[PDB]
C-alpha cells in the first residue's frame, strides 16, 4: 500500500462531495462534459448533492477512447 | 502598488494564461473574484435554447432512424458556439444531404448571424431520407437551466480559474501573484474577454 | 561499554555540522518534492556556497568583506541566497 | 442553564449561527459554533528552538 | 445610477444604500467594497512620544498612578483627524490632581481631535506633565521595528467593521433587480462619503492596468 493516503480534513471534503441526496435543486438533466457541470455549479444554479446524469469521455488501457452516459452526483462529476 | 502588466500566455489555440505583476497583500484575491464572476455571468452573448427536429418527437429519447440517439445529438448541439449582430432573436434551418457525415458547418447560413466552428461534427448518418431540423437563438447573459427544450451556455468563456502564488520583490516580501486561467470557446480572444470584463466592472465602479 | 562509552556515542552517532533545526508548521500552498525553509536557517546552512558565490561574483574581494556583506544583509545576498 | 443564558440576550438557541466567508463574500452550507474561549499561550517560543 | 442614498442611524457609524444593480452584480461590490474598507484606507496615528521626564518605556514616573505602556496604549487608542500635512506635532501640559484627557492637549487649526471621553493617565500628585506627541500618514499596519526617544506601534485604519446585505428591489424591470446596504462603523474621523469615493479611485487605479 502506498505510504501518501489523504488525511482527515481532504477526506472529509471529499466524503461532503461525494454524497448525494434524494430532493435538491436542479436534479433530473442531462449535462454534455465537466466544463458544463462546472459552469453550472459555479453560477449557484445546481446544488452538490444532486443526482444528475452526465456524460463523460474516458479512454481504455490495454487506448481506444468512448463516451458513455453515467447517472452521477455534481460533486462525483467534479 | 501599481502592477506592471497584464503578461498572456496563449499555449493553446483557444486556451490562454494571464500573469499579472505581484499586487499588494490581499488585491489579489478580490480583484481575481471580481474578475472571475464577471467573466463568468455578466458578459452578454448568443447560444441555443430549444431544437425542432422533423420526425415523431414525442419524447426526448423516444425516436430512432440514425446511428446516434437523438440526446446525443441535442447535447452535440447544445455545446456549440454562435455569435450574431446586435439583433436579439435569429431562426436557423440545418439540413443534410444523405448518408454521410454532418459538421456545424452545414447550417444554412444568414448574413446577419456567423459560426465560428466549422469542424465540429453533431451526429453521424447511415440511412438515406435525412431529416431536418430548427433552430432558435435568444440573446443571454449567463446560464440558463430547462426551466425540444434544451439549457443554454450564454457566457462565452467555458470554466475560469484563479490562483494566488507567491512572488515577491527584493524589497518587500508579502506580496501576491495572480494567475487567471481563461478558456474562450473560440468567438473572441481571451484578452480582449478580461479587457470588456475589467471595462464593464469600471463602468460598474464609476457609476457609483 | 555501555551507551555512554566511546563505541556509542562517537562512533555510531555523531554530531554532524551544516545542519539545524526549527518547529514545523503546515503548507498547503507547496508541493510534494519541495518544502518550506526560514531565510536566516539557509543562509546560515548554506554559508559556503554564498560565500564561493561572493567571491565568483566580483563583489568582495577578499572573505571577510565577503562575510561583513553577509552580516549587513543587502539585497544582493538575498539574490546569492535565492541562486 | 446555559440555554437560558443563550435565550436571555439576542443570541441563537442551539450556539450555531451562519457566518459568511471573507475571501469570496458566499454563505458556508451550514452554521458553525462561534464563541469566546479563553486561549493562552505558552512558553515555548520560536526563537528558543530556531 | 440614481446615486447613495445615505441613512443616518448613529452620528458615529452611518449606512450608504445602493441601488439599482443588475443580477450577479451585488454580492462582487459588496465584497469587494468590504475588503478595500477594511484594509486599504489611509489615516493618522500618533509614532513616537517624547517625554522629558520619562528615559525608556520601561521606568516610573513620579505623580503617575499608570504606569508609562498605559499611557502608550491610551495614546494607541485615540484617533486624530488632520486636514493638511502629512506630519504635525503636539504638545500637553497638565499638571496638578485630576484625570488627563484627549481634550486638555494643545492643538492646531488644521488638527482636529475628538472630544475624548477615553482617559490617557492619572494625575495624583503636583507633577507637571510636558509630553509632546508627533502625527504621521500612512496605511495599513506598520511596525515599531520596521519603520530618550519613544517608539509606540500605529494602525492607519479608521474602519472598525464593514457588513453587507443583498436585498431584493420591487422595481418594474426586465429582471429581478437587488439592491445592497452597507454600514460603516468608523472612530469619527473619517466619513462613510469619503471612504466610499476613495475605495471607488482605488479600485479605478488598480482596474486601470487592463488595457
Amino acid at each position: 500500500e502506498p505510504i501518501i493516503v489523504p488525511s482527515q480534513d481532504v477526506v472529509l471534503g471529499l466524503y461532503y462531495m461525494s454524497r448525494a441526496l434524494e430532493n435538491k435543486k436542479g436534479e433530473g438533466m442531462v449535462f454534455a462534459n465537466t466544463s458544463e457541470v462546472k459552469r453550472a455549479y459555479d453560477n449557484r444554479v445546481v446544488e452538490l448533492h444532486a443526482k444528475v446524469k452526465v456524460r463523460i469521455t474516458q479512454v481504455d488501457v490495454d487506448r481506444t477512447s468512448g463516451t458513455s452516459i453515467v447517472d452521477t452526483t455534481v460533486g462525483r462529476a467534479l | 502598488l501599481r502592477p506592471r502588466g497584464p503578461q498572456i500566455e496563449r499555449l493553446t489555440d483557444n486556451r490562454a494564461k494571464v500573469v499579472i505583476e505581484p499586487l499588494e497583500r490581499g488585491y489579489g484575491h478580490t480583484l481575481g473574484n471580481a474578475l472571475r464572476r464577471v467573466l463568468l455571468s455578466s458578459i452578454p452573448g448568443f447560444a441555443i435554447t430549444e431544437v425542432e427536429i422533423d420526425g415523431v418527437l414525442h419524447e426526448y429519447t423516444t425516436v430512432e432512424g440514425l446511428q446516434e440517439d437523438v440526446l446525443d445529438v441535442l447535447l452535440n448541439l447544445k455545446d456549440v458556439a454562435i455569435r450574431m449582430h446586435s439583433g436579439d432573436s435569429a431562426t436557423l434551418s440545418l439540413s443534410k444531404q444523405g448518408p454521410g457525415t454532418v459538421t456545424a458547418a452545414d447550417i444554412r447560413t444568414d448574413h446577419n448571424v456567423e459560426i465560428i466552428n466549422g469542424d465540429h461534427v453533431i451526429c453521424h448518418l447511415t440511412k438515406d431520407t435525412a431529416l431536418n431540423m430548427r433552430l432558435k437563438i435568444e440573446r443571454g447573459f449567463g446560464y440558463q437551466p430547462a426551466a425540444l427544450m434544451l439549457d443554454a451556455s450564454f457566457s462565452p468563456v467555458r470554466r475560469v480559474a484563479y490562483a494566488v502564488e507567491a512572488a515577491r520583490v527584493e524589497q518587500r516580501t508579502d506580496l501576491d501573484k495572480l494567475v487567471i486561467d481563461i478558456e474562450t470557446n473560440g468567438t473572441i480572444d481571451a484578452e480582449e474577454a478580461v479587457r470588456t470584463a475589467a471595462d464593464i466592472l469600471s463602468d460598474q465602479l464609476s457609476v457609483f | 561499554k555501555g551507551k555512554q562509552g566511546r563505541f556509542r556515542q562517537n562512533l555510531l552517532g555523531k554530531r554532524v555540522d551544516y545542519s539545524g533545526r526549527s518547529v514545523i508548521t503546515v503548507g498547503p500552498y507547496l508541493k510534494l518534492h519541495q518544502c518550506g525553509l526560514p531565510k536566516k536557517m539557509a543562509l546560515e546552512l548554506f554559508k559556503p556556497f554564498v560565500f564561493a558565490k561572493l567571491q565568483r561574483r566580483g563583489l568582495a574581494t577578499t572573505i571577510k568583506a565577503a562575510k561583513k556583506l553577509v552580516e549587513r544583509e543587502e539585497a544582493e545576498v538575498w539574490d546569492i541566497l535565492e541562486e | 442553564e446555559i440555554k437560558r443564558m443563550l435565550e436571555l440576550a439576542d443570541l441563537p438557541q442551539s450556539g450555531q449561527t451562519q457566518l459568511y466567508d471573507g475571501r469570496t463574500g458566499e454563505a458556508f452550507d451550514r452554521k458553525t459554533t462561534v464563541g469566546y474561549m479563553h486561549y493562552l499561550k505558552l512558553n515555548h517560543l520560536v526563537d528558543d528552538k530556531m
